[PDB]
């Protein structure tokens, strides 16, 4: 198993643990 | 920052939580 998180994989996290508040700022 | 520290190593939730807004 590999415990890393690259490229879309750490994008596609980001997108899960943030939530609404999201992450790359917000516009506004 | 966050691809050294979630990609180069490897973070826990709430390390990978802090880079959130």
């Amino acid at each position: 198993v590999n415990q890393h998180l690259c490229g879309s994989h750490l994008v596609e996290a980001l997108y899960l643990v943030c939530g609404e508040r999201g992450f790359f700022g917000t516009p506004k | 920052g966050i691809v050294e520290q979630c990609c180069t190593s490897i973070c826990s939730l709430y390390q990978l939580e802090n880079y959130c807004n």
